[PDB]
């Protein structure tokens, strides 16, 4: 054991838990999930008392973990155990692909005016207990490289045409659960080559929510150390959840 | 506003 020293000492026997989730999305215009992953890793900060004997427990088997890689500290069999590191540590990383929750669904709706104007509808309907709330949510519509201005309403959020990068990007602080949002946009077309069909790229997203996508919940983390005179009960245990968009595509 | 709640 040459990641924990062996005289530690905590008058406050406190470990704080992460769980920190990517989640990766493709979806067809219909509203097919063409793909779809979560990138997960738990994060220890650990301050207890000596050289303790601690059990990992989440929700396995519940939802199914693809694979995942661990930390030397980690024993392998069959449960999840080790002696931390003191302070900050990586306990485990891990991939999912079934049964994720989407915190987010996109629908667009796309309106052709002759050859001067697209006419542009997105809701986004947040997908969770309406206790918890979405924030940093930023909506990305794109816009074909013709575009002489865009003008657009929404009633929540701000959103702006940013031209330097050919999209309209509307930002909400934040949303609850199980809720609905939309914009409307109309852009202006500037006339154009005549063959050139606009290769529609995909709505994306970005949030941040709390809560594991891939269904994960911790159940306990249990701290056994023998010699010192600290039981478990004794021990303060924080979680904190923080689900974030990687690419969050939506065609349409 | 939150950050860090007790497991269940």
């Amino acid at each position: 054991i040459g990641w924990r020293r062996e005289g530690i000492k905590y008058r406050r026997n406190e470990l704080f838990l992460d769980v920190l989730e990517s989640v990766n999305l493709l979806m067809s215009p219909q509203g097919q999930v063409l793909s779809a992953h979560v990138s997960g890793r738990v994060v220890m900060k650990s301050y207890l008392s000596g050289m303790p004997e601690c059990k990992f427990g989440m929700n396995d088997k519940s939802i199914a973990i693809d694979d995942c890689t661990f930390h030397q500290c980690v024993r392998l069999s069959r449960s999840i155990s080790f002696i931390p590191p003191d302070g900050e540590f990586e306990l485990m990383r891990y991939r999912t692909t079934k049964d994720i929750i989407l915190p987010f669904r996109v629908i667009p709706l796309v309106r052709e005016v002759g050859r001067t104007k697209l006419e542009v509808k997105v809701v986004i309907k947040s997908n969770f207990k309406p206790s918890l709330l979405a924030q940093k949510i930023e909506v990305r519509i794109p816009t074909p490289l013709n575009t002489s201005g865009v003008q657009v309403i929404c009633m929540k959020g701000k959103a702006k045409y940013k031209a330097s990068e050919n999209a309209i990007v509307w930002k909400i602080k934040r949303m609850a659960g199980m809720k609905e949002s939309q914009i409307s946009a109309e852009i202006e077309l500037l006339p154009t080559n005549d063959k050139k069909k606009w290769a529609r790229p995909p709505i994306s997203m970005n949030f941040e929510v709390p809560f594991a996508p891939s269904g994960l919940k911790v159940r306990y983390l249990k701290v056994f150390e023998p010699k010192l005179n600290y039981s478990d009960h004794d021990v303060i245990k924080w979680v904190r959840y923080i689900g974030r968009s990687g690419i969050y595509e939506t065609r349409c | 506003p939150y950050s860090y709640r007790h497991f269940a």
